[PDB]
């Protein structure tokens, strides 16, 4: 089922942003490494992804590249229309203990680490209703997170046989 | 007249909406047959996410256009 993830139709929505609707368990292909739904899920998710040795508190550094990232790209960010906050007070809601991620900031990191991020929601089957990929790589070259329920985000691992 | 909104989920669904519509207005169309909030809505059209304050009309949205719905995922 490799010749599956070699045709996964992405159709791009914006320059740099795809959305595909594929039927398939995420448990046929990834691994969930799950993360404390402590409020920094998705900063948890891509360090696992990303950093080397991760521990509890590695999170910070994404966060940190968050930071980063949205002084270059955050007010021409589609999505950051959405937030209504300037710069200045978005960094400081940003960067406070537990405040939850979400896909603006996946865009932002996607440009500012050079990576692929693909974000898989599921419906508590796991079962894979979309993905939204920001990026221009593909599913095995890219950082694949799990978006389930409200706003907890897990980490994917591709499987060693694909 | 009635254009198509593919939603995130894949399906797509109907709306009746004249060009003098806010996207505002669209997204509330939206947020009553979907429930969802308009604050997590990202309307796109032609490569374009679409702004609130316009109209279809600024954007040239005609009979049986095909929008695209992009949620925001996560708090």
């Amino acid at each position: 089922s490799m010749d599956f993830l070699r045709s996964l139709d992405w159709t791009q929505v914006i320059a740099g942003q795809y959305v595909s609707n594929p039927r398939f368990n995420i448990s046929d292909y990834f691994e969930i490494v799950r993360q404390p739904g402590d409020g920094n899920c998705f900063y948890h998710s891509i360090a696992e992804l990303t950093m080397p040795n991760k521990t509890d508190h590695s999170y910070h550094y994404i966060k940190r590249l968050t930071e980063s990232a949205a002084r270059k790209y955050y007010q021409e960010e589609p999505e950051a229309r959405l937030v209504g906050l300037s710069l200045e007070d978005y960094l400081k809601r940003m960067l406070s203990d537990n405040e939850w991620g979400s896909t603006l900031e996946a865009s932002m990191l996607a440009k500012e680490m050079g990576i692929t991020i693909i974000i898989w929601t599921v419906a508590a089957s796991d079962e894979v209703e979309a993905g939204i990929k920001f990026g221009d790589g593909d599913v095995f070259t890219a950082v694949n997170l799990l978006h389930s329920g409200q706003t907890h985000f897990d980490a994917l691992r591709i499987l060693p046989q694909f | 007249m009635q254009i198509f909104v593919k939603t995130l989920k894949g399906h797509v669904i109907t709306l009746e909406v004249e060009p003098s519509d806010t996207i505002e207005n669209v997204k509330a169309k939206i947020q009553d047959k979907e429930g969802i909030p308009p604050d997590q809505q990202r309307l796109i059209f032609a490569l374009q996410q679409l702004e609130d304050g316009r109209t279809l009309s600024d954007y040239n949205i005609q009979k049986e256009s095909n929008l695209h719905l992009v949620l925001r995922l996560g708090g």
